[PDB]
């Protein structure tokens, strides 16, 4: 018990936080990844002056702080942000002393060694946890559907990954990242939206796009003929009733935005999509391994939640595998906590005590102990 | 006021005290007696063997024996199995509750390390004179 | 939901072969023929008391096994109403 | 033939097991479907 | 620091004296404190076997000064985290046992019927109020029995 | 043996179809019990 309920599961993200503790089903807590510095001095009301506002409290306040987000692309690009992102898990949102809690962490496919010996540094030695533990994303989520090879095609709010694993070993030299996801995808819908006549004005008619995006958003199988569908106009179309009454109305766009994640060219992007990434990943793996891969083509993130995205997958790569070969994309419902809930199985287990990294571990052998 | 009332919940610790107290007692009872029938199950499932004559006997008896082992073993390894399936049933069981409540008192899996108590015997072997539990130590006249 | 039939077969029959030979890997180390025939007159017997302890090792082993899954079995009863009682989806 | 003769009787049996195992799972749904549109 | 106060705190003389003896043999040249290998010497004393790994992951948890060595304060610390564990599996050990005593019926409840009997079993002279008396007060879930977890709570304190 | 063989690959291949016509509906199953258990 001592650690069995004791073990922290921290995945940082970049729009979000997942974090709770190894034994749960789902993260105890969940917030955006943002650190907000006051633009101006004074209080709120009964509050005292503050220096800084992390989660939604920076989101909430925006009109009056400058935000900014310690995780560009996955890659933790301010150490200062994100000390204050952690600081703030620990103690106000799971409210635990870090102090007794074993941490297991994530990071992102090609995390540079010298970020996972920082965050090392800053986890033992200014919040002096007991021990402390770094797992790679995509490698958490193929975990959390049972398996250990299989290709995570993973997409959360600033990047997509396909990470090929094979016997748990992530596969350097054929991991591809796309820089467009969710985010990106939010900022297209607006444009499609206020290009269908409309206009997000004020900062409640920003945020709600995003609402939009993630309850009425599909990735229809054959966008071709879904477009002719949109124009014969069928009951196809949704309204959407907004923070008041002004019912807003989107038929087809409602597709044309996941579609962008097939399609990088509705956004100017040059890049290759999704589904052809997935491939390219593969024919850049060993021969002999590629028929386990393409069985098992895991999908992660809240990107990867929109409707539809599974059965445009299975077809998109069937059609460009060899006929021999068994395509099969597992998508689970709990997809966009799948790299905690690997944390949480994995860190929770029985046989993972003997990999801790630990303050003698660390004292005595430096960063280096958990880089590997 | 309810000014009594303090006499009535003094009432349920002595009879909880007056239960636990007998639990114990009855605790070993069962314990001693148990063991008791374990003795009389190996009473005749394996008497105190006898060694017959000299030729034939001894030979027949060592063949019996032998064989017997390698049933009895069996038993003893399918039994072993039976235990393993069920230690695991309930590892489940004790994790199906886990996240469901979080730790919660009396884990069936017992995770124990040697007591410090065992230690400070097992080092000074003679003199390890405290009755280590709880109670603590302050001034006494 | 009977393309998972075929899910049965290999996995119970996969499982159960896997189990077999295992046991029998196991109980045949545990096991030193009864080599000794006829090498000695007086050897049968500070042999066959052996063999008895042997066995009585394993009896008594056995014995406690059982007892013990007994034990066991119990504190999955206790520990299952534990859950239901732990439920109140309230 | 006998290898493939023995390969065929294990997928087709693999499989009435397959098709069965649904059954019950397309069934438990359109009761947990229906529950939800409900509530 | 503040650990090997509430510590030392715990202990007492006679405590410290011995943990103290205990630690001396610890510690071979005497220096002050149990390294990565004057502990496993002792371990294996002890009967155990500890690797690299599992030696430090012993000696760090009460390393407050991240030495990588153990003093006679971090080591009362750890006895007395130990102490601590050791009465509380002695205890939840026996409930857990005087539970499976009382059930006898193996529902893995204790129902008013039981809890008479084990009651009037006692020498002490009880008439039945008192007896469905402690179930109503024993009883939280009121569902007419006692789980286990009720049963703890229920003896938590008694003796 | 062509015979036999013909016949195990009609069923392997009703297989594979099967098997995946599944993964979707146990799918389309996780996620139409989780969205009731939350509404
Ligand atoms: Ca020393
Ligand atoms: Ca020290
Ligand atoms: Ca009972
Ligand atoms: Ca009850």
């Amino acid at each position: 018990d001592e650690d069995e309920t004791t073990a922290l599961v921290c995945d940082n993200g970049s729009g979000l936080v997942k974090a709770g503790f190894a034994g749960d089903d789902a993260p105890r807590a969940v917030f955006p990844s943002i650190v907000g510095r006051p633009r101006h001095q004074g209080v709120m009301v009964g509050m005292g002056q503050k220096d800084s506002y992390v989660g939604d409290e920076a989101q909430s306040k925006r009109g009056i702080l400058t935000l900014k987000y310690p995780i560009e692309h996955g890659i933790i690009t301010n150490w200062d942000d994100m000390e204050k992102i952690w600081h703030h898990t620990f103690y106000n949102e799971l409210r635990v002393a870090p102090e007794e809690h074993p941490t297991l962490l994530t990071e992102a496919p090609l995390n540079p060694k010298a970020n996972r010996e920082k965050m090392t540094q800053i986890m033992f030695e200014t919040f002096n946890v007991p021990a402390m533990y770094v797992a790679i994303q995509a490698v958490l989520s193929l975990y959390a559907s049972g398996r250990t090879t299989g290709i995570v095609l993973d997409s959360g709010d600033g990047v997509t990954h396909n990470v090929p694993i094979y016997e748990g070993y992530a596969l350097p030299h054929a991991i591809m990242r796309l820089d467009l996801a969710g985010r990106d995808l939010t900022d297209y819908l607006m444009k499609i939206l206020t290009e269908r006549g409309y206009s997000f004005v004020t900062t409640a008619e920003r945020e709600i796009v995003r609402d939009i995006k993630e309850k009425l958003c599909y990735v229809a199988l054959d966008f071709e003929n879904e477009m002719a569908t949109a124009a014969s106009s069928s009951s196809l179309e949704k309204s959407y009733e907004l923070p008041d009454g002004q019912v807003i109305t989107i038929g087809n766009e409602r597709f044309r935005c996941p579609e962008t994640l097939f399609q990088p060219s509705f956004i100017g992007m040059e890049s290759a999509g999704i589904h052809e990434t997935t491939y390219n990943s593969i024919m850049k793996c060993d021969i002999d391994i590629r028929k386990d891969l393409y069985a098992n083509n895991v999908m992660s993130g809240g990107t990867t939640m929109y409707p539809g995205i599974a059965d445009r997958m299975q077809k998109e790569i069937t059609a460009l595998a060899p006929s021999t070969m068994k395509i099969k994309i597992i998508a689970p419902p709990e997809r966009k906590y799948s790299v905690w809930i690997g944390g949480s199985i994995l860190a929770s287990l029985s046989t993972f005590q003997q990999m801790w990294i630990t303050k003698q571990e660390y004292d005595e052998a430096g960063p280096s102990i958990v880089h590997r | 006021e309810e000014k009594k009332r303090r006499a009535a919940t003094a009432r349920r610790q002595h009879l909880k005290s007056a239960m636990l107290q007998l639990a114990v007692t009855e605790i070993e009872k069962e314990a001693a007696a148990k063991e008791v029938e374990k003795q009389n199950y190996l009473a005749e499932h394996s008497p105190p063997l006898s060694l017959p004559g000299s030729m034939q006997e001894l030979q027949e008896l060592s063949k019996k024996l032998h064989a017997k082992i390698d049933s009895v073993d069996e038993e003893r390894y399918d039994t072993e199995v039976k235990l393993q399936k069920t230690i695991k049933e309930l590892e489940d069981l004790s994790q199906k509750l886990f996240d469901l409540r979080g730790k919660f008192k009396r884990p069936p899996l017992r995770r124990v390390r040697m007591s410090a108590d065992a230690m400070l015997r097992a080092l000074l072997g003679s003199k390890h004179k405290v009755n280590m539990d709880l109670r603590a130590n302050l001034k006494q006249v | 939901s009977y393309s998972s039939y075929l899910a049965k077969a290999d996995q119970k029959r996969g499982k159960k072969q896997t189990a077999r030979e295992t046991k029998k890997k196991v109980l045949a180390e545990r096991r030193k023929p009864l080599n000794i025939d006829h090498l000695n007159e007086d050897k049968l017997r500070d042999k066959a008391k052996e063999l008895w302890d042997w066995l009585y090792q394993l009896q008594t082993e056995k014995y406690d096994f059982a007892e013990q899954i007994k034990r066991k079995k119990y504190e999955i009863v206790t520990l299952r109403n534990r859950i239901d009682q732990a439920q109140k989806h309230s | 033939v006998t290898k493939l003769e023995k390969s065929i009787d294990d997928l087709e049996d693999e499989l009435y097991a397959q098709k069965l195992k649904y059954k019950a799972i397309s069934e438990e749904l359109d009761h947990a479907l229906n529950d939800m549109t409900s509530i | 620091t503040d650990q090997q106060a509430e510590a030392r705190a715990f202990l007492s003389e006679e405590m410290i004296a011995e943990f103290k003896a205990a630690f001396d043999m610890f510690d071979a040249d005497g220096g002050g404190d149990i390294s990565t290998k004057e502990l496993g010497t002792v371990m294996r004393m002890l009967g155990q076997n500890p690797t690299k790994e599992e030696l430090d992951a012993i000696i760090e948890e009460v390393d407050e000064d991240g030495s990588g060595t153990i003093d006679f304060e971090e080591f009362l610390v750890m006895m007395v985290r130990q102490m601590k564990e050791d009465a509380k599996g002695k205890s939840e050990e026996e409930l857990a046992n005087c539970f499976r005593i009382f059930d006898k019926n193996a529902d893995g409840f204790i129902d008013i019927e039981e809890l008479g009997e084990i009651l009037r079993a006692t020498g002490e002279h009880v008439t039945e109020e008192d007896i469905e008396d402690l179930m109503k007060d024993s009883d939280k879930n009121n569902d007419g029995r006692i789980d286990f977890d009720e049963f703890l709570k229920m003896m938590e304190g008694v003796q």
